[PDB]
């Protein structure tokens, strides 16, 4: 599992679904969003797409 | 939005409960929003949902897990977690 560079997004893809940057095998971190418009976490870290992401990534 | 609370698991098994988590709170339509493992809290994994109930529901029979922490945790305890 990778995550995006840019965003975060947990993937098996090189490549990020939502904003197309380079992933990273280099992850750390759990953050699993269900329902954005309800998460006062997601609205902390910055997302608004459910989905799976790091809370850190680097190359 | 309020409710957040700490799930005792495993150590290391935060990210694998995290997951069955997921699953099973679309599954079962339980009112959870977010789940959060973070590497500095080991042995435990945050739960934002609307009652405790949706938390009890949702570890309720669920292996590895151990039980609920006591009260909520305040969002701003949760933040420095989210920036490692
Ligand atoms: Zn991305």
């Amino acid at each position: 599992m990778r995550a995006c560079l840019k965003c975060k997004y947990l993937t098996n893809d090189e490549i990020c679904p939502i904003c197309h940057s380079p992933t990273s095998e280099n992850w750390i971190g759990l953050l699993i969003v269900i329902n954005p418009e309800k998460s006062e976490i997601a609205k902390k870290a910055g997302i608004d797409i459910k989905g799976k992401y790091a809370l850190s990534v680097k190359e | 939005a309020h409710m957040i609370f700490a799930v005792r698991t495993m150590v290391g098994q935060e990210k694998n409960i995290a997951g069955l988590m997921a699953s099973r709170a679309e599954k079962e339509q339980l009112d959870v929003y977010s789940i959060l493992a973070s590497e500095s809290l080991k042995g435990y994994v945050l739960v934002e949902a609307e009652t405790k109930g949706d938390v009890e529901e949702l570890i309720k029979g669920m292996p590895r897990v151990r039980g609920i922490v006591p009260g909520t945790i305040a969002i701003e305890e949760i933040e420095p977690l989210l920036t490692p």
